[PDB]
């Protein structure tokens, strides 16, 4: 996810269902948008397994 | 738009510090109510004084409230607000009483009401 | 203002340790600080 | 007069000895902290005018 | 031979050991104790100093405040409000303390001077 | 005394030229940073171009 | 409605090798009301998923951003979803923060605490300042490994807590410019072998003697 | 509606519980330290008592601090209480003991004059319109010998004189780590207690300049040592 | 507007039991004669702030001189606003008493 | 069914003693964790060491760990368990090092471990 808290404390695998749950204006959309943006370098690699 | 890229980094930093101080004050309020303010740290007593002055300085005399108070309203530019609350969070007004922060405009009205209560700034 | 000021001088506002009814301490519970002298001299 | 002056200066130059010893660390730390605030004053100006050109570009 | 020396402050044991000789100054006059000596009770002068002399070491000088002194069959005991060894004293602080107008701190400073070998 | 004074100025110039070392490393890193970030700048400029 | 959500979220799978080996990772978002995770739909989706990230407004206001409550957050997959380097440098992190959270009541009485207790207090403050992160600035896994190495190896005990973030930032900057080999072999081998740790420690010490705190003081041990 | 209020009250009680547990552990540590201080101050007291007894066995026992003045009119009561307030019945027990002492004094015709050490005693007696002669605050947590010296000096100078005829002290004796007893001691005038003979072929002491000068310059120091021990014991008791 | 009455304030002796922190009038000074509008200008905000201060300072040992002055003034105002049942006052006497 | 009418009186006594010791250790654990270990008494330490031994002896070489370690699991009869924990609470093993109690079966395995770690009695 590119987020130290998640990637270190609550790691996410490939094939896993990770719930992002919060009150409101807590930063859930930001967490998911950063998880999306972090795959930019994996996309640049051109490797279909990455 | 409370974002470092939209409102600038000074605006954002001052807003975040105000919010942090007020959240810590809200966390302490129940301990203060039960055990008294003297059971806190000196760190926390300082923070509580600053937070009460900040909570009072956020209030303002509005133009549409002259019917409920009889006192005309005031306008505060955004740069004056940022500078004022920066000074508040740094601690430059820890000597002025809790009042004189209550229902006023910018910094000059703060000075006027502080001298009306016997204090500098 | 002046009517209030001339009235307050003649106003009679209605503003000594209590008893507490506590019994006397036993005279032997009160400890005595003594010089423990070593010469027997009644 | 020369003997008392002699051991007087002796304790006086022990005084001066460890005072110079302390001055060593004194302006060593002075120089290197100057160097620190220099090395960070530089490379922060660089980042700043970096953002200068990021935004005007 | 040697005599047991014990210097106790009001809230701490200042020193305790054995000695060859012990010089100090009673309100009545200076005095030197040696391993055997008459039982004695005395009051040190207000700015007293206590020089302990040991066989294999250098003599240990101590400044004492409001001291009392007693020599018995077991050894010497010195009672102090406060005590300060020689290798703990600022001679300049003690010097400016000596010139005070308050007699108590003046005596404190004079004792701190006597310990360092001045005055 | 001779010992202490010679040690004094020895440490003095040690400090001085090692400070030159650290600050010249700093200025090389400064030019490096300016390089990389301005590269980023106009490679983002062309991003908005397309 | 439980079926409505579980039928959707069970299509996120990791296929076997005879089906291609593809995968679909799910990140369902749930908005609670007044932190009531005991509501109906929150309960359903907490029951369904493989782990939860609880974001809170009180942590968000205190400056902890992302406001992830690491005490109640969980991942039932765990270390199987990590590389070796991150599994090593961050296996120390959970109970560090547990100790810090159960010690922070004594923040005003660190003089009365044991040696190890004050050590845990300072380390926990540093680690909490470490997990903070700006918005839209994700870091690759090698930089996260290096940052959590800073945290758990003890190389932050010399830096003021109000200087950790910047410190870490600048250090990574330095490492991206000067010593790219450490990050490169972390990325390629997925493990931080002891020699890379040696070179990293020396890099940290040099950067420390180059780094200047905000109070003017030093950061050198 | 009251669900919000109930959850808020649960959070409030949790905060209070955290703070009180922290304070309990802190008090455990601090009473360890206070017991250490008391035990290390004990030896000087023992040895000054011995020196005083061996001085009094061969002196003139007519010091002002040793004779019970005929027709005592007033007694000085020093009440040793705390500044911080999270103690239990500590100040309460102190005040009930001092009230028993006041009734004892008034059943013998002595109007008590009141000196206090701490803030809680000043609250208790300023609420009841008492006239406290002199107060002392801010050192009930870690009392030092200079505070005891000041207190004892003012006390003995009010005794030797607007002037009192005996000095009492009400403090909490510390014992057992579970015993904290508010006790009233009479520190002046001292009663003299011929103990024993314990003098056979024993060698007589030598006094410089004489016996009575040392006795009369050592007695106020003894009273000050006793006041210091009282302050230390009351501090350890407050922490318990 | 609303005049919120409470049973706690009633038992404490505050009668009428109006809770000034939540009570309000949305007409304001237009519903008052000019004398009372100038005299009782910021009375409700002053009393709300006083109740807040007295709830905050409930256990505090020592406070500012201004906080003490505010506590005394707010108290005196509270005892001024109490009034028996079946006992009205003309608007001039109310003006005079709030002036006091 | 931890009731004397089902398991027996001795089983109940031993279980209640173990639970009392572990609960007292749980009471002392926070003062240990904040102030340090010999801030405590020496009675408290005796209890803490006994409790560490008891808390570690409740572990076992489970049959599920044989696939990872090769050594077969244990099956301790309830009588031997009662005897072992009775002796542990009496203090018959307060000298054996703590690591001798991790993942073992009955009393004989504990003895063999103690011997391969240089202690007995
Ligand atoms: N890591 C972060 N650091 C600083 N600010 C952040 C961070 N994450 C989010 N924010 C700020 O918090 C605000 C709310 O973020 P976001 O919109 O992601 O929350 P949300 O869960 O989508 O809330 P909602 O869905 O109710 O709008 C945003 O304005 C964003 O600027
Ligand atoms: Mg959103």
């Amino acid at each position: 996810t590119g987020i130290k808290a998640i990637d270190a404390m609550t790691p996410i695998g490939r094939g896993q269902r990770q719930l992002i749950i919060g009150d409101r204006k807590t930063g859930k959309t930001a967490v998911c948008v950063d998880t999306i943006l972090n795959q930019r370098q994996n996309w640049e690699s051109g490797d279909p397994k990455k | 738009i409370l974002d470092p890229s939209v409102v600038g980094d000074e605006h954002y930093r001052v807003a975040q510090e105000v919010i942090r101080i007020l959240q810590r004050y809200k966390d302490l309020q129940d301990i203060i109510a039960i055990l008294g303010i003297d059971e806190l740290s000196e760190e926390d007593k300082q923070l509580v004084n600053r937070a009460r002055r900040i909570e009072r300085f956020l209030s303002q005399n509005m133009m549409a409230a002259e019917q409920f108070t009889g006192q005309p309203g005031s306008t505060v530019p955004v740069k004056e607000t940022i500078e004022a609350f920066d000074r508040l969070c740094k601690g430059d007004f820890d000597h002025v009483p809790e009042q004189a922060f209550f229902l006023i405009g910018g910094l000059d009205d703060l000075a006027k009401k502080a001298e009306s209560l016997g204090a500098k700034l | 203002t002046e009517v209030i000021k001339n009235f307050k001088k003649g106003f009679a506002a209605t503003g000594v340790v209590p008893d507490e009814h506590v019994e006397a301490l036993d005279e032997d519970k009160l400890a005595k600080e003594a010089v423990k002298v070593k010469k027997p001299a009644p | 007069r020369e003997r008392d002056a002699m051991v007087a200066k002796t304790l006086a130059d022990n005084k001066k000895s460890d005072e110079q010893f302390a001055a060593a660390q004194a302006d060593y730390d002075e120089a290197m902290t100057e160097a620190r605030v220099q090395a960070s004053s530089l490379r922060d100006n660089a980042r700043a005018d970096g953002r200068k050109v990021i935004e005007d570009a | 031979a040697e005599l047991n020396v014990e210097i106790v402050a009001v809230d701490r044991n200042i020193w305790s050991g054995t000695a060859k000789f012990l010089f100090t100054r009673t309100t009545v006059g200076e005095i030197g104790i040696l391993p055997r000596h008459i039982p004695l009770v005395a009051q040190l002068v207000d700015d007293a100093m206590v020089r302990v002399e040991r066989e294999g070491e250098k003599d240990l000088r101590i400044a004492v405040d409001g001291g009392f002194l007693s020599v018995t069959e077991e050894g010497v005991s010195i009672l102090a409000e406060s005590a300060e060894f020689e290798s703990e004293i600022d001679e300049a602080a003690a010097k400016q303390d000596s010139e005070s107008d308050d007699p108590r701190i003046a005596a404190r400073g004079r004792a701190r001077l006597r310990a360092v070998g001045a005055i | 005394l001779a010992e202490a004074s010679q040690a004094h100025t020895k440490a003095l110039e040690d400090a001085k030229s090692e400070a030159h070392r650290v600050v010249e490393e700093a200025r090389t890193d400064a030019e490096r940073i300016a390089e990389q970030l301005e590269a980023q700048a106009d490679v983002e400029a062309e991003r908005i171009k397309m | 409605v439980f079926y409505l959500h579980s039928r959707l979220l069970e299509r996120c799978a990791k296929l076997s090798d005879d089906l291609g080996g593809g995968s679909l990772t799910g990140l369902p978002i749930i908005e609670t009301k007044a932190n009531d995770i005991s509501a109906y739909i929150p309960t359903n989706v907490i029951s369904i998923t493989d782990g939860q990230c609880f974001l809170e407004t009180d942590l968000f206001n205190q400056g902890v951003r992302p406001a992830i409550n690491v005490g109640v957050s969980v991942s039932r997959v765990g270390g199987a979803a990590q590389i070796k380097a991150m599994k090593e440098v961050a296996g120390s992190l959970r109970l560090d923060l547990s100790q810090y959270r159960e010690l922070e009541a004594f923040a005003a009485f660190a003089s009365d605490l044991d040696a190890a207790s004050k050590a845990q207090l300072e380390r926990g403050a540093r680690l909490v300042e470490l997990l903070k992160q700006p918005q839209s600035q994700p870091m690759p896994v090698e930089e996260q490994v290096v940052s959590i190495f800073l945290g758990t190896g003890g190389h932050l005990d010399s830096v003021p807590v109000e200087d950790v973030r910047r410190f870490e930032t600048e250090l990574l900057d330095h490492m991206r410019a000067s010593e790219e080999e450490i990050l490169t072999e972390i990325r390629d081998s997925q493990k931080l072998t002891e020699e890379a740790a040696d070179k990293l420690t020396e890099v940290i010490k040099n950067f420390k003697k180059g780094f200047a705190a905000t109070g003017g003081g030093s950061v050198v041990p | 509606a009251t669900l919000r209020e109930l959850r808020g009250r649960i959070r409030s009680a949790g905060s209070i519980k955290k703070i009180t547990k922290a304070q309990e552990l802190i008090a455990t540590s601090r009473i360890a330290r206070a017991q250490a201080r008391l035990e290390s101050a004990r030896p000087y007291a023992f040895e000054i008592t011995r020196m005083l007894t061996t001085l009094a066995a061969e002196a003139a026992l007519d010091h002002p601090l040793l004779v019970e003045r005929p027709e005592p009119k007033r007694a000085g009561v020093l009440v040793v209480s705390s500044d911080r307030g999270l103690c239990g019945a500590y100040n309460a027990n102190i005040f009930r003991r001092s009230e028993e002492l006041f009734s004892l004094l008034r059943e013998a015709g002595k109007q008590p004059v009141l000196y206090v050490v701490g803030r809680k005693a000043q609250n208790y007696y300023s609420f009841r319109n008492w006239n406290i002669t002199e107060s002392w605050m801010g050192f009930s947590e870690q009392p030092t010998y200079e505070n005891a010296a000041e207190i004892a000096s003012t006390l003995v100078d009010a005794f030797l004189l607007e002037g009192v005829d005996e000095l009492h002290i009400v403090y909490t004796e510390f014992k057992s780590m579970l015993s904290q007893s508010a006790e009233a001691h009479r520190i002046a005038p001292m009663v003299v207690e011929y103990v024993e003979e314990d003098i056979g072929p024993r060698t007589l002491y030598s006094f410089e300049p004489d016996a009575t000068m040392l006795f009369e310059s050592l007695l106020p120091r003894y009273l000050t040592t006793r006041v210091y021990a009282a302050l230390l014991e009351s501090a350890a008791s407050e922490l318990a």
